[PDB]
């Protein structure tokens, strides 16, 4: 005897969802605290953040020409030295000045520092995304150098 | 009451109830970190297994292709009749060796693709 | 259950099925961004908007590539220069 | 092929027995013999 | 099912039962080649009492006295009230 | 030695009392409130407890849904009705004709609708 | 015809037909397992997948 008169398939769906959620809560309650919190919140959250950032934002590999231009990361922890080839995720509204400040930690940067991609110098009042689109399409490798000349 | 004698001993302090709410000796973030580390380290077994599986799967392909290339070099270089008479037996041995490798691969693959449930 | 020969599938599952929620979220976010862009276009814009393009910086004082517009200091009889 | 072999053996081992009218696990359902007593 | 003439034979039935038990054991049991026994910090009742025979005795005597009853009704997991009273005693 | 070890035991038991107090508090505060009702409990019993109860069954990796299908080997006289026999007589062999037709249709679709690739033109 | 040369498409040509004579065979044959059974022991799969 499938179905009952007066009851709706939507009510059945609601009841089934309630059953599933109650069973999930029971199974989460009767579980190890060492594993469940991690496997249910911390790995999903990190995976979600990483995937969303990768599939939504757009990143650039940053290099610096000379060692004397490297920033001072001695104080901040978990990164005590600059490494070239660093992946940096940015927003579509970011400019070259904002990128430079983010690199040098909002501190006094060297003089006549400029950004290039594939040998082509960017203006400081230029959008990084559009400048890359124009000069180095699908090759976002940026280089910070000193323009004395 | 039946259980009042026991429930009278259950009188906690403010600090005790705060510590219980926080879960000091029952959450064990060090245990959680140990579990995470062990779980991430346990990913090496997948790589080991896939390596073994691929090796056992390509073993016959190797026996059939690279030793075949060697035999083909020998055929391309040899002209006389005595050496050819002697090399025919090497070819037959390669046949038998290919069948042996196929048997070994069949055995290891039925071992690696056998599931209880 | 499983076996050594299923290491490929086990790894693929463990590393991919947790990403499906994020993939669906990305798809939903893209849909919402498209909806907002189309609503803005319907409302009206000085310069056009490219729908399927990453970024649209064009305005009355900015080109479609993020640079200032040339010859935009004065006014023109035919209105906008674009 | 497995099914074929199974049926090919069932033929030889059942079709000429006179004792396997069905499977022994279901002999309770057979009528009762009027010759036994 | 196997391609044998009589799969409903007692030999087949007993073989299936033994395979069933061996599989379930190899999967669930605590052994030197464990499948499921892994990442254990909070043990279930059975394994806990099998590893700690001292607690089984105490938790059992308390159950028979606190509630005059048979071992056949021994609870799966004891209450925290009982545990605390045991610790005080 | 003696005194230090006995004091070690005494402080061990002090720590035990502290742990017990916080355990009681944790339970009666959080867990007695978050405890599930039991309506959505697990609808099964462990195989060990079933074996002790004398209730475990191991067999029938398959099943037979309908009683018409369950009682075939017991009927002994009409395992299949007449209509069912007439229907079964239509599948004495596999249909290579249907195989061929379906395979040709699927190949046509898969090749000329789903697997089209560009080709140069000079 | 700059952006119209990659649009000239030709379909594939494979035919998926092979007679299956089973009357010739009387033995079973081995078969692969392609995916792990997630319908059983679903909750423990991440914990026992690395074993054998
Ligand atoms: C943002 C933070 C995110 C973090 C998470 C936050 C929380 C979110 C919710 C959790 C989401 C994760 C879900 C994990 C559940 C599975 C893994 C697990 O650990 O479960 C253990 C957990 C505890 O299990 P246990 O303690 O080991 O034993 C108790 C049994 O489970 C007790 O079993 P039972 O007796 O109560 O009932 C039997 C049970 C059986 O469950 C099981 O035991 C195993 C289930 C199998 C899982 C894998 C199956 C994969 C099958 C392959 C699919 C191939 C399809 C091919 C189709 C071809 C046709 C063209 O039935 C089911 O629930 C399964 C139904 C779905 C199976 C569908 C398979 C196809 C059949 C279609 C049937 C018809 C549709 C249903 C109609 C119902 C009426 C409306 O399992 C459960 O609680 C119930 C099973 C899970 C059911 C699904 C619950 C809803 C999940 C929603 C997912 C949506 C996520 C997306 C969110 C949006 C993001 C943008
Ligand atoms: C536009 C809308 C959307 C598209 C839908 C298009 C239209 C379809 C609508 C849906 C179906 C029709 C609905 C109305 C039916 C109304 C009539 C009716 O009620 O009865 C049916 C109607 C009459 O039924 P009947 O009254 O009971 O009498 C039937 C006859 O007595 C005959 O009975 P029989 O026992 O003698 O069976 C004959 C059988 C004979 O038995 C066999 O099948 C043996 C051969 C099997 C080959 C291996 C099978 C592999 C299956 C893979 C399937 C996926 C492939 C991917 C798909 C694209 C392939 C390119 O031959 C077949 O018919 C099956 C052909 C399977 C396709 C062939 C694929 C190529 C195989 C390649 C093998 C060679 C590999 C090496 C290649 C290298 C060559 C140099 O006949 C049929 O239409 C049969 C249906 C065929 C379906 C396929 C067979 C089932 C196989 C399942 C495979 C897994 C599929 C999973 C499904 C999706 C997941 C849930
Ligand atoms: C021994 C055996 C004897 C055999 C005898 C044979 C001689 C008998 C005569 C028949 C000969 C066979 C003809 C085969 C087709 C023509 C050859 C071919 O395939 O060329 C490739 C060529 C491929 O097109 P393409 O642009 O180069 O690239 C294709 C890519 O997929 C493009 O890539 P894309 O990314 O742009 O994707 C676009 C795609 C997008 O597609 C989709 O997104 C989804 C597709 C729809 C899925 C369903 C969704 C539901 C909505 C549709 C609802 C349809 C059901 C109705 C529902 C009503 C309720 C609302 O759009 C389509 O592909 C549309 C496909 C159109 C299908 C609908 C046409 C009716 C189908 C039924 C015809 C039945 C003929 C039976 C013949 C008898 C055989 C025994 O085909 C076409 O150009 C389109 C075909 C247009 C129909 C022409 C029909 C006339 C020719 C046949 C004459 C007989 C007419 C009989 C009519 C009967 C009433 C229906
Ligand atoms: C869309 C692509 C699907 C392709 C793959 C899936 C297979 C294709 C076949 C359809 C899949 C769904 C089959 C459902 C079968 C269950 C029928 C049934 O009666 O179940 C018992 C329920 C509960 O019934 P009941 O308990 O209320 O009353 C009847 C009680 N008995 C059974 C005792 C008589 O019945 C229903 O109400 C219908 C449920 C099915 C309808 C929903 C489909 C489920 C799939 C979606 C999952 C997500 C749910 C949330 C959706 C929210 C929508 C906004
Ligand atoms: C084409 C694709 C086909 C493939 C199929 C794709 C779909 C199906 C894929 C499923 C396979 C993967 C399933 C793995 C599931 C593992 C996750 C898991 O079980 O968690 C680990 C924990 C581990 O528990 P455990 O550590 O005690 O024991 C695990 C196993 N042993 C004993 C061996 C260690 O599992 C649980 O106990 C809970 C699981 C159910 C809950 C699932 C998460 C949702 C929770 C929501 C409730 C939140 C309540 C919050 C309340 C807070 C206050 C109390
Ligand atoms: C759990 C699953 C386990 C799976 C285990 C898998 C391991 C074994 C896999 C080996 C597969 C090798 C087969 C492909 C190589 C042959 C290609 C071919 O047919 O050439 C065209 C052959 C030879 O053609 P030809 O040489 O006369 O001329 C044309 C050749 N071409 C087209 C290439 C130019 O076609 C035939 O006419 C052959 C007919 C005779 C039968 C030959 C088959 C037997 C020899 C191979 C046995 C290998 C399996 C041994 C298994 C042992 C297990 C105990
Ligand atoms: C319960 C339903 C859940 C369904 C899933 C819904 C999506 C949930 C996540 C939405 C995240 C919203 O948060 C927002 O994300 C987008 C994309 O990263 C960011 O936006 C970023 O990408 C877009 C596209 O260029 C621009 O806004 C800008 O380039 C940049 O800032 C915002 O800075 C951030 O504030
Ligand atoms: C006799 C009638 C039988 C009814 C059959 C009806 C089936 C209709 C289903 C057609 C679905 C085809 O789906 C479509 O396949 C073609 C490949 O050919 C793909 O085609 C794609 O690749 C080709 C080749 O690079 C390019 O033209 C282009 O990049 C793109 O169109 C489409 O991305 C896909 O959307």
């Amino acid at each position: 005897p499938l179905g009952v008169k007066g009851r709706s398939v939507f009510a059945g769906m609601r009841s089934f969802i309630g059953q599933r959620l109650g069973r999930l809560y029971d199974s989460f309650y009767y579980s190890q605290s060492s594993t469940k919190y991690v496997m249910v919140f911390l790995f999903p959250a990190g995976i979600f953040y990483t995937r969303f950032r990768a599939d939504t934002k757009l990143g650039y590999h940053v290099f610096i020409n000379e060692e004397k231009l490297y920033p001072d990361y001695s104080q901040n922890y978990f990164d005590t030295k600059w490494t070239n080839g660093r992946k940096v995720y940015l927003d579509d509204e970011t400019t070259v000045e904002q990128l430079k400040a983010q690199i040098y930690g909002g501190k006094a940067a060297p003089e006549n520092v400029k950004v290039a991609c594939r040998g082509r110098v960017f203006e400081d009042a230029d959008n990084v995304a559009m400048a890359v689109r124009a000069f180095c399409k699908r090759d976002p490798r940026l280089l910070l150098f000193q323009d004395n000349l | 009451r039946p259980g009042q004698g026991s429930n009278a001993q259950f009188q906690t302090s403010l600090a005790d109830k705060t510590r219980g709410l926080l879960g000091v000796g029952f959450l064990r973030p060090t245990k959680m970190a140990s579990f995470a580390a062990t779980f991430l380290l346990n990913f090496r077994f997948y790589f080991m297994y896939m390596a073994r599986t691929t090796f056992q799967a390509v073993r016959p392909l190797l026996a059939f292709s690279v030793f075949g290339e060697v035999m083909k070099l020998v055929l391309a270089t040899m002209s006389s009749g005595l050496f050819s008479f002697l090399f025919s037996f090497v070819l037959a041995f390669e046949v038998f060796y290919f069948f042996l490798q196929c048997y070994i691969s069949y055995t290891f693959l039925t071992m690696f693709f056998t599931v209880l449930f | 259950s499983t076996s050594p020969g299923l290491a490929f599938a086990n790894l693929t599952l463990l590393l991919d099925v947790p990403q499906l929620p994020a993939i669906w979220a990305v798809n939903a976010w893209r849909e919402l961004n498209g909806l907002f862009t189309e609503m803005k276009t319907l409302a009206g814009t000085s310069d056009l908007l490219y729908p399927s393009n990453r970024y649209n910086p064009q305005n009355e004082k900015t080109n479609r590539m993020g640079r200032p517009r040339k010859y935009n200091h004065g006014e023109w009889m035919f209105g906008n220069s674009y | 092929g497995k099914i074929h072999g199974a049926v090919w053996r069932m033929k030889h081992l059942f079709a000429t027995n006179f004792k396997m009218v069905g499977h022994p696990r279901y002999a309770y359902a057979l009528p009762k013999n009027p010759l036994l007593q | 099912q196997p391609g044998v003439v009589d799969p409903e034979a007692p030999q087949e039935v007993e073989a299936f039962k033994q395979a069933w038990h061996s599989r379930m054991g190899k999967f669930n049991d605590r052994s030197d080649t464990p499948m499921l026994y892994a990442y254990m910090n909070e043990l279930p009742s059975w394994e806990y009492y099998d590893l700690h025979r001292s607690a089984f005795l105490e938790h059992m005597t308390y159950f028979l006295v606190r509630t005059g009853g048979d071992f056949r009704f021994f609870p799966e997991m004891p209450p925290w009230q009982w545990l605390a009273h045991m610790e005080n005693l | 030695i003696q005194h230090w070890n006995k004091s070690y035991e005494k402080q061990v038991y002090s720590e035990s009392v502290a742990l017990n107090r916080t355990f009681q508090a944790r339970n009666q505060l959080v867990l007695d409130r978050l405890k599930p009702s039991g309506a959505y409990r697990l609808p099964a019993v462990d195989y060990k407890r079933q074996l002790s109860r004398g209730t475990l069954v191991e067999g029938a990796d398959f099943y037979l849904p309908t009683a018409q299908e369950q009682q075939r080997l017991a009927r002994h006289f009409e395992p299949y009705s007449e209509q069912e026999q007439e229907e079964r007589r239509k599948f004495r062999f596999q249909s290579i004709s249907v195989y061929l037709a379906v395979a040709l249709g699927a190949s046509f679709v898969h090749d000329y609708f789903y697997q089209r690739r560009p080709v140069a033109w000079c | 015809l700059l952006g119209h040369t990659t649009s000239v498409t030709m379909g594939n040509s494979d035919i998926f037909f092979l007679p299956k004579p089973s009357n010739l065979l009387k033995i079973a044959l081995p078969a692969f397992v392609f995916m792990p059974n997630l319908t059983i022991f679903t909750r423990a799969f991440p914990f026992y997948a690395h074993t054998s």
